[PDB]
């Protein structure tokens, strides 16, 4: 697995990265372009790739 | 001491993990998943065993009667049904290697006996 | 475990504890008569001297510290080191070389 | 420190606990799964053994999150959610023992196949079977013109 | 002649030694030495008669 | 099919709690079901194999014991060997079968009538491990201490467990092994007639 | 090579051995158990409670810090023994390393 | 340096019953190389020799 992902909307490959919070039990990931940031739980079976695409849905979900 | 085992809920059916009800200092077996809760009855939560003290007569099925790879003898008379011939063998499980011990079993059909020396 | 700890305990009774070396409550056993005086006076010099001696010797806001400075923490930070679970990790893979011990006569 | 087992699926980047796995393929509650890797639960030693994995994964309580958490590991990132769901699927029936069948709705199957090897798993720990022998023939197949 | 059948008696009675030894461990009878399990102490003894 | 038929309950129509006691079956490593008298299911199918019935000849079949699975292959690969089958006490190969082997070039009774009739059985390494093999005829007969006495097969002679190049060693079992060895690679050197 | 009378009778050599050997607490130890004991003075187990209420009535330790969640661990007699040893050490152990 | 070991389950052989730890079972040779070996002496005494 791997943990730099294409930011959902700048479009610029491996522009994104995480930064796993677990002491909160919250992840964030920020695209360094666009400035863009999600913020979204995660437990401790979760990855960045598990964090990432919870931030797709959450792009999807509110595009509807 | 005793094995302790696990116990489910009875919603989910997932394993009620126990906690403590400290306002009354008793002890709870609680679902993380729903919130379905139990009173307990051992008061014991984990055991080992170091020495690894498993008595095999447990591990041993009836069936095993059947082999004819499996050595016969005619000294040892069932205790149980009064046939002639019975089986015998050693442990062979981990843990278990030595004491070349051997146990008996029963041969003839249904009586299904077992013991040991 | 014949002789007793004996020592003259704060109800006016001695101590029956049957242990071989020393009391947990009373430091080392030494032999004592029925009135619980220990039979060699220096022994009872020492345990005199012994027992002085432990006779002599942003305010309103919370303090993270608290937590820091409990047994609890401490007894946390020993046991959840790396080294520490290095060692118990060896410990059980040294059990299991014995399972693994487990098949004498046959190939494994 | 407890004992957690653990499976190694085809095209899926990374191990995954069984538990999960029993999940993705629609057996979800817990007893319904000690039902297909513990075919008596008399014995506590073994259940004491599947504790801890059972725990493990106590956070994916539901088939499609499961799925989700399988398909999440495998082909390319960043993939629309539905895709990935179809990906767990597929994996999970033609990939995965295809021996048992490759054919869908195969998952009970699947499932008491996966039950057996996590039984044998759990006896070579406990020692009630040998560890296989790699030079018995028994195990080997000659493999002709 | 005579050799041969010495050579077959003093077979015979190593054979009937194992033979006593292991049911003697078959009894629980065998206890092990200093330094060596049951099987490793029945092994032994058996190796040396 | 044919387990079908008997009582063989497949595996999407069970309850869990059932697999306890029951014997498991597996068809080519596929857990296909579970049967709850195996020593019934194993003697007819062993029955049908003798007699050239829908399972071939080269269908092995195991019955481990201590667990409760029984085990069928079919695959390609295997190895196995052709050995006698034991009655009660008794080879099943009488002289009524020798005699009519001793015309094999009249009554063209081949070997493959042979293996028809329930006299010889292809028993492979996996299967051996559940046999009890006579070495010959004479640890049939009833000693004083019968070794075992529950006899299964017998081999056919201890001679076949040797190759094409160490059968032609004479007196082999008076030499010791590296010279036997030896011998089956210096008798691939020897110049003779080739052809 | 022991030196001094040692290198004659044996149970001074022995001596010695144990007194090299290493001796983790798991080889002295029979099993274990984690209870939940809110009260000291009755226990879950019974055996026990005779040496417990011998304890626990003299209060030179506090009742009130105690916590209900209880270890308590069996010791087997022979294994006890071999190394020449009794609880006192053992519990000076304890004391040491976790204070 | 050890007997012949258990390679089948519980068997140095199929000709043997199980867990039989004879002499003849695990591997001894009563004969000498003049009065020939008996067939399993010789599958045991090629172990030796491999
Ligand atoms: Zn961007
Ligand atoms: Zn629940
Ligand atoms: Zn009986
Ligand atoms: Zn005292
Ligand atoms: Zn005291």
């Amino acid at each position: 697995l791997e943990t730099q992902f294409t930011c959902p909307f700048c479009n610029h490959e491996k522009s994104c990265d995480v930064k796993m919070d677990r002491a909160r039990n919250t992840g964030v990931i920020s695209c360094t372009v666009c400035l863009e940031e999600f913020q979204t739980p995660i437990t401790y079976l979760s990855e960045p790739v598990d964090v990432y695409s919870d931030w797709i849905d959450a792009c999807e979900a509110a595009n509807q | 001491p005793g094995f302790v085992g696990i116990r489910f809920c009875q919603e989910c059916n997932n394993m009620l993990y126990p906690k403590e009800d400290k306002e009354n200092r008793i002890l709870l077996y609680a679902c993380r998943n729903c919130d379905y809760q139990q009173e307990a009855d051992n008061s014991c939560i984990y055991v080992n065993k170091i020495t690894h003290e498993v008595d095999e007569l447990t591990q041993i099925i009836a069936d095993v009667s059947q082999d004819p790879t499996l050595p016969r003898t005619e000294d040892h008379p069932c205790q149980k049904c009064g046939h002639k011939e019975a089986v015998f063998f050693q442990s062979h499980s981990a843990r278990a290697e030595d004491a070349m011990r051997l146990y008996y079993v029963c041969t003839a059909p249904h009586c299904g006996h077992r013991w040991t020396e | 475990v014949q002789h007793w700890c004996r020592a003259p305990r704060p109800d006016g009774r001695l101590c029956e504890r049957q242990d071989r070396l020393k009391c947990p409550f009373h430091g080392k056993i030494v032999p004592r008569d029925d009135e619980g005086r220990p039979l060699d006076p220096e022994d009872r010099a020492r345990e005199q001297r012994r027992q002085l001696q432990k006779q002599e010797r942003y305010p309103s806001l919370t303090n993270l510290k608290a937590q820091a400075d409990t047994a609890r923490a401490r007894i946390g930070r020993k046991v959840f080191a790396k080294a520490a679970v290095r060692r118990v990790v060896a410990a059980m893979n040294r059990m299991d070389q014995k399972k693994h011990e487990k098949f004498s006569n046959q190939f494994n | 420190i407890g004992q957690r087992i653990v499976a190694t699926l085809p095209y899926i980047k990374q191990e995954v606990p069984i538990i999960i796995v029993f999940r993705a393929l629609g057996f979800v509650s817990d007893r319904d799964i000690l039902e297909h890797i513990i075919y008596d639960f008399e014995d506590p030693e073994m259940m004491e053994m599947v504790k801890p994995s059972l725990d493990e994964a106590f956070v994916i309580q539901e088939q499609n999150v499961a799925l989700n958490f399988i398909g999440s590991r495998g082909a390319k990132p960043g993939v629309t959610k539905e895709k990935r769901i179809k990906y767990a699927k597929e994996v999970l029936q033609k990939e995965m023992l295809p021996h048992v069948g490759v054919s869908d709705f195969c998952e009970t199957k699947k499932a008491y196949f996966l039950g057996y090897m996590v039984h044998r798993l759990l006896l070579a720990a406990l020692g009630r079977r040998e560890l296989d022998d790699r030079d018995h023939y028994g195990n080997k197949r000659l493999d002709l013109a | 002649s005579k050799t041969y059948q010495d050579i077959q008696n003093t077979i015979k009675k190593a054979k009937q030694d194992v033979i006593e030894v292991i049911e003697k461990a078959h009894n629980n009878e065998l206890e092990p030495t200093p330094g060596n399990t049951l099987r490793q102490t029945f092994e032994n003894q058996v190796n040396r008669i | 099919e044919f387990l079908e038929e008997w009582s063989m309950e497949n595996l999407e129509e069970i309850s869990p709690a059932a697999i306890a006691d029951a014997t498991k079956i597996f068809v080519n490593g596929c857990w296909v079901g579970i049967h709850k008298d195996p020593e019934q299911l194993m003697n007819t199918l062993r029955k049908l194999r003798r007699q050239m019935d829908i399972i071939v000849s080269e269908v092995s079949m195991i019955r481990d014991i201590r667990e409760r699975e029984i085990r069928i292959y079919t695959d390609a690969g295997r190895i196995c060997r052709p050995l006698l089958i034991v009655e009660k006490q008794k080879l099943l190969l009488k002289k009524r079968h020798i005699d009519q082997l001793k015309e094999r070039e009249y009554n063209n009774y081949s070997w493959q009538d042979l293996v028809a009739s329930g006299v010889v059985e292809y028993i492979d390494t996996l299967e051996e491990e559940t046999v009890m093999l006579a070495m010959t005829p004479d640890d049939l007969q009833e000693k004083e201490v019968a070794y075992c006495s529950t006899y299964t097969h017998c081999e056919i002679h201890p001679s076949m467990i040797l190759g094409v190049c160490a059968s032609i060693i004479p007196f082999p079992d008076h030499n010791q092994s590296p010279r036997n060895t030896y011998q089956s690679a210096m008798g691939k050197q020897a110049m003779g007639v080739y052809i | 090579f022991l030196l001094g009378q040692s290198a004659r009778d044996a149970e001074r050599a022995k001596d010695i051995l144990c007194r090299l050997e290493h001796t983790t607490l798991r080889k002295v130890t029979a099993n274990t158990a984690i209870y939940y004991d809110p009260n000291p003075q009755s226990t879950v187990v019974a055996e026990d409670q005779e040496w417990v209420n011998v304890y626990y009535e003299m209060p030179d330790f506090d009742v009130a810090r105690i916590s209900p969640w209880l270890l308590r661990v069996e010791l087997d007699r022979k294994h006890m023994t071999d190394r020449k040893l009794t609880m006192e050490q053992i519990a000076e152990k304890i004391n040491a390393g976790f204070g | 340096g050890k007997r012949i070991p258990f390679g089948f389950k519980h068997r140095t052989l199929p000709h043997f019953i199980k867990d039989d730890y004879g002499p003849e079972s695990r591997g001894f040779v009563e004969n000498s190389y003049l009065a020939g070996l008996t067939p399993t002496e010789f599958f045991f005494h090629a172990m030796g020799g491999r």
